[PDB]
């Protein structure tokens, strides 16, 4: 069968020890949740993405959508992110057209001052930087490596820059560790980086590294998948990995992988959701690169450190919505965001490669494979390639002389 | 003063005070990509903030306009930035700006904007009074909120709030002890103030966690304390502590158990103690025994440890 419908799994579920808080209360209620829907695959016999659905989701999507989105009207490179990626993942082809008006847009949305911002005329802010970025790259385009304007981008870096190491994420904003991946991915895919650029940031960024293992958004902060994502990353861009402990790291990721559910928690003790199906996950590939950097001889090499096959069983049986685009949990409604972040999620699990190896594991159909993505980056690895290459044809300013 | 539910709520567009100045348009260019159809409210109340922005007016009336403009997208850091800068100018009461944000945020409490915002009054009022009732009151809506957790430590730490924390967070752990967010926040506080070295301080905390454990011995979170503040120190310096919870084990076991015996044998492992070969052999047995049987889902988390144990513990 599949992991999650063999009767041995049932003895998976939670043992609230007859003590009941809101905890156990909510996880609880999940469960039960999730075992009617492994009980609805087992009724009659048959594990499928619904591509075809998916893709009509983010066709639509990337062009129009209604007022419900007027909460995005400040997050819309990251709605171009999201969905160029998922695209991308599913293999889609994304015309011309949509390219260059994409490119064109995300044109608008970039600051005099350098950056970008949530849409045309709002102030550069980390987070669309980041997206807007990323989006240009899954594009690929000579068009759409030159919409970034590189000088100001490096001096909107240098304006959030602080004397401790952190960023800012936007003038006047406030800083956890997101500021800090963005900041790096962006810079070292534009190859922009400086000597000082990133100075003290790798020892802030491990400051937030807690008695948990994982990373917290600032330090004394409860570790989360998310930041813990960032941290990370944003050490290994720096190649500062070595900075944080990865035994307890480690310890802590692998912890948050849910027994019964399958997918993942966002930190402990609460509830398992899609998107963390990369943001932990994700984790799993940039520890095995880091171990190895370190001489590790007890590493896998044909898998990662999670339940490969229960991840992607999770997102499958639980996060697809029939009619397109994928859910945090069942009972939650779509979007970009999680549609985004399983596919992300399901790559990673199907795709182990180390140094030479390269083990897939596909559940369900074969058709069900995605493309791969950067775990860094979370672009394809393609992606990363060509634009790490054509910035590299470019002084960091300056210089030059 | 004109409410967005108001029945006679009459657009910008159509209101005598605001025909001095032009509406400016979104600029999305001829194609746009992820437009957003804007109800008219919405497209009307952004054009004049796009105005009142550009041309950087500074009124009371663009005051109240992003009042408007926050409720229609409290997502806006734009808005919130320009608010900030008339909340300067215009130089507004800061109490009223505190109760503002006190309603939006127990509206939105998951949303950066705003308890940033919440933040910046408290540095310019230097004043701190409001925060830990005020916290309480949203953790006592969502116990693990993380914006207020932030924020909580964030006070706690500026305005050297100490006093009283460990008895709020021992509170909470009554109501949930299962809750995370607040065995974080005991040990933020406790390695604040005391520090875990002194000795009366490790033992309390130590016996505490393992009552907790007692009571309900699948809590990981009482686990993740006690290797948390344990582990540093180094496990096998207490050596009443393996017995303790082999004692614990057939009444009280959970795959946090076992592996807490591993961390143990592994620190002991490290320690040159002796009969490090049965050590090895007691560790690689619960290493299997978790792979295989009480924790399969991380399957091949507790083979690389194994692995990891031979690679090192051997010839
Ligand atoms: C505060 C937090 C989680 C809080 O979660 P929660 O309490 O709702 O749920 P949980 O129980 O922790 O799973 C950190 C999560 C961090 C990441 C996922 C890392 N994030 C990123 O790099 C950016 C993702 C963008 C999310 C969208 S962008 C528009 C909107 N604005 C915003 O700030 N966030 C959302
Ligand atoms: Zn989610």
């Amino acid at each position: 069968p599949l992991y999650s419908l063999r009767p041995e799994h049932a003895r998976e579920r939670l043992q609230d020890d007859s003590v009941e808080t809101v905890t156990s209360i909510e996880q609880a209620k999940v469960e039960e949740k999730i075992q009617e829907v492994f009980s609805s695959y087992k009724f009659n016999h048959r594990l499928v993405l619904q591509r075809e659905k998916h893709f009509h989701y983010l066709k639509r999507g990337l062009r129009q959508l209604t007022d419900a989105y007027e909460c995005l009207d400040a997050s819309r490179p990251w709605l171009c992110y999201w969905i160029l990626h998922s695209l991308e993942l599913l293999d889609e082809p994304i015309p011309q057209i949509v390219a260059t008006d994409v490119c064109q847009f995300l044109e608008l949305c970039q600051s005099p001052d350098g950056g970008f911002g949530g849409g045309p005329g709002q102030y550069p802010h980390l987070a669309p930087t980041y997206a807007a970025v990323n989006a240009l790259c899954i594009i690929g385009t000579e068009e759409a490596y030159n919409v970034i304007n590189r000088e100001k981008l490096l001096q909107y870096l240098y304006s959030l820059k602080q004397p401790d190491g952190s960023f800012l994420m936007h003038v006047g904003g406030e800083v956890d560790v997101r500021s800090a991946y963005c900041a790096a991915s962006v810079a070292s895919l534009t190859n922009i980086i400086t000597p000082d650029l990133f100075e003290g940031t790798a020892e802030w960024i491990a400051r937030c590294q807690n008695w948990e293992g994982g990373i917290g958004g600032v330090p004394g902060m409860e570790a989360h998948g998310g930041y813990t994502f960032c941290g990370l990353a944003a050490l290994v861009i720096l190649k500062k990995e070595r900075s944080l402990n990865l035994k307890s790291l480690l310890q802590w990721v692998t912890s948050r992988q849910m027994r019964f559910e399958g997918g993942f928690q966002g930190r402990c003790n609460k509830l398992v959701d899609g998107c963390y199906s990369f943001w932990q996950a994700g984790l799993l590939p940039l520890l095995h690169r880091a171990l190895h950097a370190q001489g590790d001889p007890a590493l896998s090499m044909s898998h990662w450190m999670f339940h490969q096959q229960a991840l992607q069983e999770y997102i499958l049986m639980c996060c697809q919505c029939p009619a397109g685009g994928l859910l945090d949990k069942p009972g939650k409604s779509r979007d970009f965001y999680h549609t985004c972040y399983c596919l992300s999620g399901l790559s990673i699990a199907q795709h182990f490669g180390s140094g030479a190896m390269l083990h897939d594991v596909v559940m369900g159909v074969p058709e069900n494979v995605l493309q791969p993505t950067h775990p860094v980056y979370n672009i394809g690895p393609d992606k990363v390639i060509q634009a790490t290459t054509h910035f590299l044809q470019k002084p960091v300013p300056g210089f030059e002389e | 003063f004109l409410s967005l539910d108001s029945p006679t709520y009459v657009l910008y567009r159509d209101r005598a005070e605001w025909a001095d100045i032009d509406p400016v348009p979104q600029n999305d260019g001829p194609s746009p990509v992820v437009q957003i159809i804007y109800s008219e409210k919405f497209r009307d109340v952004y054009d004049y903030f796009r105005a009142v922005l550009q041309r950087d007016e500074r009124s009371e009336r663009a005051f109240k306009l992003t009042r408007d403009a926050i409720e229609l997208n409290a997502a806006n850091y734009t808005v919130w930035h320009f608010r900030r800068v008339l909340l300067r100018s215009l130089q507004k009461d800061l109490q009223e700006e505190m109760n503002y944000i006190i309603a939006i945020i127990e509206e939105q409490p998951k949303n950066y904007q705003v308890w940033h915002h919440r933040r910046v009054l408290v540095e310019w009022l230097k004043d701190p009074s409001q925060e830990l009732e005020f916290i309480a009151d949203i953790l006592n809506q969502d116990a693990k909120n993380y914006h207020a957790w932030q924020h909580r430590q964030w006070v706690i730490q500026e305005f050297r709030l100490w006093d009283n924390e460990l008895q709020y967070v021992d509170q909470l752990l009554k109501e949930d002890v299962r809750n995370n967010s607040v065995w974080n926040q005991r040990h933020f506080v406790i390695s604040n103030t005391t520090g875990y070295s002194d000795r009366a301080v490790l033992e309390r905390e130590v016996q505490y966690t393992l009552e907790m454990i007692k009571l309900v011995p699948h809590n990981e979170s009482a686990w993740n304390y006690l290797k948390g503040i344990l582990q540093d120190r180094g496990l096998s310096r207490y050596p009443n502590l393996l017995n303790q919870l082999l004692d614990l084990q057939p009444s009280h076991s959970s795959p946090y158990l076992i592996a807490f015996l591993v961390d143990i044998y592994e620190d002991m492992l490290e320690n040159q103690c002796d009969n490090k070969e049965d050590i090895l052999n007691k560790a690689l047995e619960l290493c299997e025994i978790l792979a295989k049987e009480k924790d399969t889902i991380r399957k091949e988390y507790w083979r690389y440890i194994g692995r990891s144990l031979q690679s090192k513990h051997s010839r």
